[PDB]
């Protein structure tokens, strides 16, 4: 299955976002909301991918037009990408089980790890900038990139477009926030402390949301949610739970309901682990 | 014996720092420190807790049951 | 397992 | 009496090792320690706390508080 | 030895300070106060547990205890 | 004074027994174990917390804080 | 030196009271008492924790771990 990601407008970009979401998930009873929905990943068998064709870099325009992103289906991770004008699949080392036909797989050292890429990219998340400007010096540097290990620019670039593909499918906050760099004005995204937050509590929220019932808020560690436009407003795509690993930290219990509120019984449990203050304290 | 069984209806810091518990319709007090956060925490998540007493006033014996 | 992009 | 009943609307550490809440637009503290992560439970869940003393001026002490759920 | 792995099915705070655990059938006693809330924790959110003893007959004591994501 | 404002971002126990939180990029440090658990919750559930001292020197050692939920 | 960066795999109370963590592969353990509620909770959110002590060989004993939410 292929897909076109055309950042030519925020009309584009916001389309092809939606109907990716459309074709790879169903939405949950209890956060949809005419064709606006918390949506669950349709199973597919463990190795699946599908193709994302970048496009409309320069604004409706058939240039910078050779880069697909192989997107495992069940978890939305960019397993690495294809220069389609040297038919090469550069793969990383986490996604040796994706097998993409066709192309020349180059196996990388590197894996996919939000660490691993920051560190290689000398690139934080949190305040890291995104523009039509800079998408398009990734592309360069993507287009550019050879061989089994990332470099730095190569690095700085899939950051960049793991968060205005996969991680904009995922919540629709990012597709929110980050459009913005597509308009006339050109202005630069920066990606916040709670976008990234909001990556990284993914397979929590994805543990949560299938029990939502309408209550009052919803609580995942450091996420909270007041009511279903804010759920609608921040989330788009979840983890197929029921499933996958990503869904559970341990222990069985996806929530536990407090005073209206749907918390994650994880985090509930974290903070009523604590034994009497004075006996903690003094006894050191 | 169970002098009481059911869901925490409140529970209370005294100014002696012992803490009551009113379940199913009653009020019990411990004076052991470490039930404050077990109770507070079985209030907080629902659980069936069952106050255990010699006579059924003061309790130090509690049994906590997830719903 | 850190998360994976 | 009962002081103030409503939801924690901050709380807070203090430099003398006391601890602040604020509860209906008053504060009041208290030395008790075990108090702490309690009340910081009481605070993350919503819980209704009833805060017991007499002396009910916003600032005073407390050593005496009801936790209750919606 | 490792005596049950499972999920704690009940917690009881004992008359003498102790505290029990049922666990796969068979009830368990320690006397590590510091177990006392991270067992509760574990019970409320279903995590399984592994109970180590000289002796695995329910009413044994333990003072060591494996918290698995199983 | 309040010295940093936000989310914490993450604490870390030192060998020699001081508790560091960062908190709106900049770091500080407590030895008061009361403020261990609280804050390491603070950090687990989003709170807001305003670190407050007299001094804010960075790297600065403190012991009042305040915990908001939002 | 730092010996682990990961999500805690299993906890265990020890019979001595020491506290160990599975991390990254590796088990490591701590006698700080102020670590065992902290330890337990990033192991319920799954937290990356590091792991710095002067070993790191398995069965290394620690005082100092960083709390990491990503």
């Amino acid at each position: 299955r292929e897909f076109t990601i055309d950042f030519s407008t925020q009309q584009s970009y916001v389309s092809s976002l939606n109907s990716i979401r459309t074709e790879i998930s169903t939405p949950l009873e209890h956060i949809s909301q005419g064709t606006t929905s918390v949506s669950v990943i349709n199973h597919t068998p463990p190795g699946s991918y599908f193709a994302v064709d970048i496009r409309g870099l320069d604004v409706y325009q058939a240039r910078f037009d050779h880069l697909r992103l192989i997107i495992e289906q069940n978890n939305l991770y960019v397993a690495g990408f294809v220069n389609t004008a040297t038919n090469t699949f550069y793969r990383f080392s986490d996604f040796t089980h994706i097998s993409v036909p066709g192309v020349t797989t180059v196996s990388m050292t590197t894996d996919s790890s939000y660490t691993t890429l920051q560190r290689v990219a000398a690139l934080e998340r949190s305040g890291m900038q995104i523009s039509r400007h800079s998408l398009v010096s990734s592309y360069l540097a993507l287009m550019e990139f050879s061989g089994n290990t990332m470099t730095r620019d190569a690095s700085r670039a899939v950051l960049r477009f793991v968060t205005v593909t996969a991680e904009a499918l995922r919540f629709r906050q990012i597709q929110r926030e980050f459009r913005q760099a597509l308009s006339e004005t050109a202005p630069v995204y920066t990606m916040t402390p709670g976008d990234v937050d909001l990556t990284l509590n993914w397979g929590r929220i994805s543990n949560v949301l299938p029990e939502y019932r309408g209550e009052d808020g919803v609580r995942v560690g450091r996420i909270s949610f007041n009511n279903i436009s804010a759920i609608l407003g921040t989330v788009a795509v979840i983890l197929n739970c029921h499933s996958q690993p990503e869904c559970q930290i341990t222990g069985d219990r996806p929530v536990i309901k407090i005073n209206n509120t749907l918390w994650e019984s994880n985090t509930a449990a974290a903070f009523l682990n604590r034994k009497s203050q004075f006996l903690y304290t003094t006894g050191k | 014996a169970d002098c009481a069984k059911g869901k925490i209806e409140f529970s209370k810091y005294n100014e002696d720092d012992t803490f009551t518990v009113k379940v199913d319709g009653k009020e019990y007090w411990t004076s052991r420190w470490n039930l404050q956060p077990l109770l507070q925490s079985a209030q907080l998540t629902g659980m069936t807790v069952t106050i255990k007493s010699s006579t059924c006033s003061g309790f130090a014996e509690v049994q906590f049951n997830n719903d | 397992r850190r998360r994976r992009a």
